[PDB]
RNA sequence: ACUAUGGUUUUUAUU
RNA sequence: CGGUCCGGCCGGGAACUCAAAGGAGACUGCCAGUGAUAAACUGGAGGAAGGUGGGGAUGACGUCAAGUCAUCAUGGCCCUUACGACCAGGGCUACACACGUGCUACAAUGGCGCAUACAAAGAGAAGCGACCUCGCGAGAGCAAGCGGACCUCAUAAAGUGCGUCGUAGUCCGGAUUGGAGUCUGCAACUCGACUCCAUGAAGUCGGAAUCGCUAGUAAUCGUGGAUCAGAAUGCCACGGUG
RNA sequence: GCGAAGAACCUUACCUGGUCUUGACAUCCACGGAAGUUUUCAGAGAUGAGAAUGUGCCUUCGGGAACCGUGAGACAGGUG
């Protein structure tokens, strides 16, 4: 993936605290129907949806190598390609040829 | 004097004791009738013991741990002669003719990579 | 005798006599014969005459079949003076089913090509 | 009682970092609890063997972890200060506790 | 090719005192359920002197006689080798192919109860008429309307 | 030796 | 071997299990045959096992101007009011037939009710999940224990035992038309997973042809994980009976 | 059972309608604001405005980081 997807990759994580940790206690009551009237919070029911592209709903933790977001070792944080590449080396410790 | 003999079949292990005496058989420090005698021909315990004629002349103890309850049978097969080729030099021969001192590793071996049970590789089709 | 309609054979386990006719219910009919005490398990002989319609107020309750086969045409027929997204469908090879069309949906297309 | 953790990926660097606080102390004539290694950790990676193409060819690979706890009734500054300062030993972690 | 492989055999079991009778926990046993066909061994030859009551030295007189096999045929390719080539079989052969070697209508429509099975068809061995006849009676006539080379 | 038989595939970067 | 809540409970020690593993043993060596009294190959002996024991580990030179610059790496070449960068909605899931890759059934040693046992092998502090309530249920609330061989997922299924179908394209089989719900998500019409109850077709082993297999294998029945709103029959990990 | 372990958008190519052209990922120079909090109107939204409002960390008092904005060249960019 592209270097400026590589800034969009820290551009996803920026609202943190700008709309995605002062409505956190709405959050968990927001789509619960065991609620009185049809309608009580329009004015902030739209507030944590509002914010587009950059939401917890597009959030990965993708290859720390490629910027892929499928296909890859979470053991590791990269893709079957860059293990193999330094089992070559001897490079990741501990890390030796067997299959038991 | 007391003879000894071990076993081993898909995950049971058994070991055997037997002594010159009166005709016992005692299993896991407990009496064999409370959990033996209801098994279709108990071959497993009997033959070798056939073979060498003995009926009432042993006296034996067994241990056994592991499996399934068939297998912790079938291990006991092979203390019953690991602790019975002692008891006459003439008789070492029968029971190997007999194919009792005989044992096999057809129980199933470690997985190669990545044949679901190692045995069988996927099937095709066409040209 | 008598255990469903007008359906004249005296045969058959009280369940099966009764199932896979009418709309009545598959297992439905397996928390109902209790009306008129028959047993899942073991035959009778205990039935006292016309005992047997005790099952009509058992079934009559739910829609029993002229009246499922209605509830069934009515799915597509609560709003018919303006168009709706139910009706083109209804007479065509292609089905309500959000499937890949192309493939597995001769059962809707029927014969020739 | 003072209590030690020695955690390594090889067999030897983690008695290598026993020995600094079992033979120091068997050599001072402390009270031990003798040669424990415990059982071990190990967990298992496949990994594909082509860099290009090739999706069906694989080989395995393994990591196993050693955890020694050595037993202590007999601390001492050549011995629970002295761990927490090794230097000629890499690649091991050393955790302490009062 | 070059295999060699030593031949299988069984030993007579002391609850049914016969070879003959020791193999009914495999001649009609399926999915590897082995104690499955051992819950109706012998018991069947009772219920076949059920319908032909005669004692075990008569028990298989007819009821493997009449359908062991007795020739092996096919080709051999000599030159022109359109024809069939028959020898006869080898005495390892005696009691063996009858009990095995059709399952035409058993995997078609059924072979009617299960406990009561090997008494039909050692019942039907002695009866010899419409099923399991063709496959055992067309090489009484093959090897005299096919002989012409060995 | 060991069955008597079964025809077609555009010229083409060109190594 | 000793003590004793008479119990591995506890001093302590590995009988033999389990997990750690490591070693012995196999060399035609040894007795004979056959042969070019060479190597071989078959019997005998000692062996649990013998003549690469059976399985692993793997892939020498080299072709198809094979595919590939979406795994990289790179020279040249190309786009540059854009083929670059940023946005909203469409589309890629459009469908008149053709074929692989599979999967389920093509019932009656099949189907199911009730009672019972043993394998391995993996996941795990915005996580692994028991208990409890509310409800027909998905679920919504309430929420213990777990920091790993120590504690949630969690009473492996067939086989073992006691019983029951009604002979009928079957209580079989599943494509589907309806009714009513659960929940996420900017939104589920187009383009969703799961839950309860009405309805039910095709299907009875299959043609050229192409196919795995020499035995723990044909057959049959069981256990998790990566991905993570929703998503596979593939992948890797594992067993019981034969 | 393809490159490609999961579909509203996304990894993503393609198409239409908006938006930009030394752009912008990023480096040297330049240069104003704290990030933010409350909140209304247009547009499919990116963007573009209207009305309140915070003054943190750093602070040789000169001047910086976090998070944003905007300008010039050398340039490059590339889901070829």
């Amino acid at each position: 993936a592209k270097q400026s997807m590589k800034a969009r990759e820290v551009k996803r994580v920026a609202l943190a605290d700008k709309y995605f940790a002062k409505r956190a206690e709405l959050k968990a009551i927001i789509s619960d129907v065991n609620a009185s009237d049809e309608d009580r919070w329009n004015a902030v029911l739209k507030l944590q949806t509002l914010p587009r592209d950059s939401s917890p709903s597009r959030q990965r933790n993708r290859c720390r190598q490629t910027g892929r977001p499928h296909g890859f070792l979470r053991k590791f944080g990269l893709s079957r390609i860059k293990v193999r590449e330094a089992a070559m080396r001897g490079e990741i410790p501990g890390l030796k040829k067997a299959s038991w | 004097n007391q003879y000894y003999g071990t076993g081993r079949r898909k995950s049971s292990a058994a070991r055997v004791f037997i002594k010159p005496g009166n005709g016992k058989i005692v299993i896991n420090q407990r009496s064999l009738e409370q959990y033996f005698g209801r098994e279709t021909a108990r071959m497993v315990v009997r033959q070798p013991l056939e073979l060498v004629d003995m009926v009432e002349k042993l006296d034996l103890y067994i241990t056994v741990k592991g499996g399934g309850i068939s297998g912790q049978a079938g291990a006991i097969r092979h203390g019953i002669t690991r602790a019975l080729m002692e008891y006459d030099e003439s008789l070492r021969s029968e029971l190997r003719k007999a194919g009792f001192v005989t044992r096999d590793a057809r129980q199933v071996e470690r997985k190669k990579v990545g044949l679901r049970k190692a045995r069988r590789r996927p099937q095709f089709s066409k040209r | 005798a008598r255990i469903a309609g007008i359906n004249i054979p005296d045969h058959k386990h009280a369940v099966i006599a009764l199932t896979s006719i009418y709309g009545v219910g598959k297992t439905r009919s397996k928390a109902i014969l209790a009306a008129a005490g028959i047993a899942e398990d073991v035959k009778i002989s205990e039935l006292s005459e016309g005992q047997i319609d005790t099952l009509r107020d058992e079934v009559a309750k739910f829609v029993v079949e002229g009246d499922l086969r209605r509830e069934i045409s009515m799915s597509i027929k609560r709003l018919m003076d303006l168009g709706c997204y139910r009706g083109l469908r209804h007479r065509r090879g292609l089905p309500v089913r959000g499937q890949r069309t192309k493939t597995n949906a001769r059962t809707r297309k029927g014969p020739r090509k | 009682r003072i209590r030690i953790r020695l955690k390594a990926f090889d067999h030897r660097l983690i008695d290598q970092a026993t020995a600094e606080i079992v033979e120091t102390a068997k050599r001072t004539g402390a009270q031990v609890r003798g040669p424990i290694p415990l059982p071990t950790r190990k967990e298992r990676f496949t990994v594909l063997i082509s860099p290009h193409v090739n999706k069906d060819a694989r080989d395995q690979y393994e990591i196993r972890t050693h955890l020694r706890l050595v037993d202590i009734v007999e601390p001492t500054e050549k011995t629970v200060d002295a761990l927490m300062r090794l230097d000629l030993a890499a690649g091991v972690d050393v955790q302490i506790s009062l | 090719r070059r295999r060699v492989i030593g031949q299988r055999k069984i030993l007579p079991d002391p609850k049914f005192g016969s070879e003959l009778l020791a193999k009914f926990v495999n001649i009609l046993m399926v999915d590897g359920k082995k104690s499955t066909a051992e819950s109706i061994v012998y018991s069947a030859l009772e219920t076949l002197a059920q319908r032909s009551g005669k004692s075990e030295l008569e028990a298989f007189e007819v009821a493997l006689e009449n359908v062991r096999p007795t020739v092996e045929v096919k080709s051999r390719r000599v030159g022109g080798s359109t024809y069939q080539v028959p020898v006869e079989v080898r005495p390892v052969r005696r009691n063996a192919l009858a009990m095995r070697w059709i399952v035409e209508a058993a995997r078609k429509r059924g072979d009617k109860s299960m406990a009561l099975r090997l008494a039909n068809e050692l019942s039907d061995a002695a009866e010899n008429k419409g099923t399991a006849v063709k496959k055992r009676e067309d090489v009484h006539r093959m090897a005299e309307a096919n002989k012409a080379f060995a």
